[PDB]
DNA sequence: ATATATATATATATATATATATATATATATATATATATAT
DNA sequence: ATATATATATATATATATATATATATATATATATATATAT
């Protein structure tokens, strides 16, 4: 019974072995060989590669995404600063604002990460470490196959890790009066004011060389003029363009 | 900047301020590529573990 | 291990819960048994946050909530007790019964003689405000349907051979009739204006 | 985070004092002798994960004397994690084992003989 | 001083009474309160001639008529139960639902609650016995009429958007196989009646 | 040996009993059952349907 | 022609879910004191 | 051999995050009355 069981579990190392006592030494040879050599070798292989994967693992990807979101945090401030030097209205200037996204996938990733940290310290020859690694990698796989979905976007894209908003600033006191387009309406033609202004400001900043108080290149192309907008919106846009000193075509 | 310019030539869509930021102002640098190969190497490790 | 509750106490408590209110003149034995075991009955009911109210002057027992004192739900709500909001016609009839019950308890005692009134006597009081529905048969049908609904509410009995109902003591046990008084004042003011 | 090396070096520095040797022989009240290992904190644990794990590995392999262990909570960790805090030597023999020098043996035996010889 | 039951115990028992059954998967806090003082629940239902049924394999608690010194005779005559008596075609559909439940149990185990079948899945099973009314809508109306009542007993959920229902674990005990044999005998006496 | 080989490929029936010179009757009963149904011999008509 | 059943309307009460505020616990920063090592 | 300089260990305070309680909105179930259709 014992040897039949062993051959049933056998992967093939005992294929030639039979079922009677005289074959017993064949089985014992495999037993001692596996115990002495195979298992220690495989243990070393697995733990060594895991240790390598520990440094090269997902932690580096997470750190990279955090670094990218940090970079986004950095640059937005510079454009926000530049807007203090000009006025969006005869009595106001404009300020950027941002917030964090709360799609639950990120919290699940947080929990998986914080659990994985401890699992490395469990004395189990890397077992629970591997289990937590697999569990966490499940999220990355699922997001990758569904990159289109907004959840995967938030998981992987720095742009979807945070949200943005804009505040109306009092040029006199520097205080906020409102943070919402409380005059939006009609056929949607009013939204274009703030959007066009902020886009123009960003384009203006991008064309200033290192520490340049002005953009070194002044041509700007606006095809179709103002097809969507009404009369006064174009005047506002052109006044803003003049303030930043561009050469419209 | 010298591609944002090219974007400006065709600006017509302004549904949301944050949308405008995400589409024109910022950059993507999404790391799907990194995750794919990271998981694929994890598969090789899983083979040894198995 | 632990002994069972006495059979009669269990039976009487279940009977009252089924009926809500009961009379010694109706079932004197259960009445006396419960009044001889009020601690046992309330101990049976307190886990339900329920209890009993009694009126020996009129000879009535009736259930009562025993929740913790005055929570935010002053307009109380209890799991086992679904509440109701009787309609302006039901409220009108209840006010009529309240006024005539008040009169009876002076001219015939506080339940010493069970409060009574004839169908032909209640109908004029309703007709003061609602007027003639169209026929005597319609009047009787209206009043009888409303009285049956009240009986299901445990407020009145069916008319006797002389078309005289009997008013249960529970009418005296309503919580805040001030609403009924305001409603009756409004009704009388309206009919006086609309006439 | 002291590895066993720094504690051993401190014990050897103590050994340099002939008076400390003389008192630790003549005054057994000097024993048991112990030294702390370090003060774990989330500021270290949070991003020094592998380094902290390797330090814990190194202290796990110590057998001489005894090593104190207990679980320390951290913000980045979902649960407390065992950490080493103290290394204890109980007798002059343990101190000599830590020092491990031929001159150490010479002086130890020579003094233990002088007190009687 | 007073024998007031602890507020949490009163909450749990009041809910259990209000719905007559309590699943840990749905309301774990009250279920664990009940199983923390199940003897208290028994000693409270004992006054009412009722008893607590427990099935931890399915994480379920339900109330069942107790045996008095008289075993409740026809227990459905117990004063408190608000519903009617069970009756045949409900038993037929209960047997079919229990057949599907045991099939699902063999497929995936007993404690879970994922079993389901659609209105059209049900319809042939009863259609075998009940004949064809002449229109699919009429037989669907028949089935929904049955399901409304059975939900009234807690056996099934309401007809969902997909025209399916979810078997409730309590059916393990209404379709108690001992009671199934007793009902088979009762059916044999029904045959004798037919004879 | 033969009982063990049978146990290896079984699904759901031999799962219960063991393999010894006293278990034998269960095996033969199962073989009789799987002979009554004549099931294995419908194959090349079902592959048509 | 009448009575019963059913469907719909009013409508009210209850339960469930979600968001925000508050309270608490834990972690981190700063300052001080002490111990140890080096230099004279 | 003793003095002094520096490192580190500790204690307290405050800031931050997380958990929980409560308030409010919404959906559904009861529920009861009335009107209309159909059966005898
Ligand atoms: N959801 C809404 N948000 C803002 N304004 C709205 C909304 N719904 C209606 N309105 C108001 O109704 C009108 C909608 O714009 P309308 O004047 O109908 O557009 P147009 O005439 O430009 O086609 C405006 O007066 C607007 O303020």
């Amino acid at each position: 019974k014992r040897m039949s069981e062993a051959k049933r579990v056998d992967t093939g190392a005992l294929v030639e072995a039979g079922a009677d006592l005289d074959d017993i030494p064949v089985y014992l040879q495999r037993l001692q060989e596996l115990t002495e050599e195979a298992l220690p070798e495989k243990l070393n292989r697995f733990l060594d590669y895991l240790n390598r994967s520990s440094d090269d693992g997902v932690t580096q990807l997470l750190s990279h995404i955090e670094h990218e979101v940090l970079v986004i945090e950095e640059r937005l401030n510079e454009l926000n600063e530049t807007m203090f030097r000009v006025d969006f209205q005869p009595d106001r200037y404009l300020r950027l604002d941002t917030k964090k996204v709360v799609h639950e996938s990120l919290r699940t990733l947080e929990k998986a990460q914080r659990q994985l940290n401890a699992a490395r310290f469990v004395d189990d020859n890397g077992e629970s470490h591997y289990k937590a690694l697999q569990v966490l990698v499940a999220q990355l796989r699922d997001a990758c196959e569904r990159n289109r979905t907004l959840g995967a976007k938030a998981l992987l894209d720095p742009r979807f890790r945070l949200e943005f908003a804009v505040s109306v600033m009092d040029r006199q006191s520097g205080n906020v009066i409102e943070s919402r387009t409380g005059s939006q309406g009609g056929s949607g033609g009013e939204k274009e004011i703030i959007a066009s202004y902020v886009l123009t400001a960003s384009l203006s900043y991008a064309l200033c060389p290192a520490g340049s108080r002005y953009p070194l290149f002044g041509t700007i192309i606006l095809d179709e003029a103002f097809s969507r907008s009404s009369h006064a919106v174009a005047g506002r846009i052109i006044a803003a363009l003049r303030e930043f000193g561009l050469h419209a075509v | 900047a010298f591609t944002l310019l090219n974007r400006a030539a065709g600006l017509k869509q302004l549904n949301s301020i944050d949308e405008i930021f995400r589409e024109l102002v910022l950059d993507d640098h999404s790391a799907f590529d990194r995750a794919a190969e990271v998981a694929n190497s994890f598969d090789g490790l899983t083979e040894i573990h198995q | 291990s632990e002994t069972r509750t006495l059979q009669k106490i269990r039976e009487a408590t279940q009977e009252l819960l089924k009926y809500g209110l009961l009379e010694e003149a109706s079932k004197p034995n259960l009445y006396r048994i419960v009044l001889s075991h009020p601690e046992e009955v309330t101990r049976i009911l307190e886990p339900l946050d329920l209890d009993i109210g009694i009126d020996e002057i009129r000879g009535l027992l009736y259930v009562k909530v025993r929740l913790d004192e005055t929570p935010a739900q002053d307009e109380w709500a209890h799991p086992l007790v679904r509440r109701q909001r009787l309609n302006l016609e039901q409220s009108l009839l209840v006010a009529i019964l309240r006024q005539h019950f008040v009169a009876w308890e002076q001219e015939s005692g506080t339940g010493a003689s069970q409060a009574q009134i004839a169908i032909d006597d209640l109908l004029p009081q309703l007709q003061i405000y609602l007027g003639d529905p169209g026929s005597e048969s319609k009047e009787r049908t209206r009043l009888l349907t409303l009285l049956d609904q009240l009986k299901g509410h445990g407020l009145v009995t069916s008319p006797d051979a002389h078309e005289r109902i009997v008013i249960r003591p529970i009418i005296a046990h309503l919580a805040d009739p001030i609403n009924l008084q305001a409603l009756l004042a409004w009704l009388r003011e309206q009919i006086a204006q609309q006439t | 985070m002291y590895s066993p090396d720094e504690l051993r070096e401190k014990l050897a520095r103590q050994w340099d004092s002939a008076k400390l040797r003389a008192e630790r022989l003549l005054s057994p009240g000097n024993w048991p002798l112990c030294l702390p290992i370090g003060k774990p904190s989330t500021k270290i644990f949070a991003e020094q994960t592998q380094r902290v794990l390797q330090h814990v590995q190194r202290w796990r392999q110590v057998a001489v004397g005894h090593v104190e262990w207990e679980a320390v909570s951290f913000r980045a960790s979902d649960t407390p994690v065992l950490m080493p805090l103290r290394w204890i030597l109980n007798s002059p023999s343990e101190w000599i084992n830590a020092a491990a020098d031929p001159v150490v043996s010479r002086e130890f035996r020579l003094l233990e003989g002088i007190i009687e010889q």
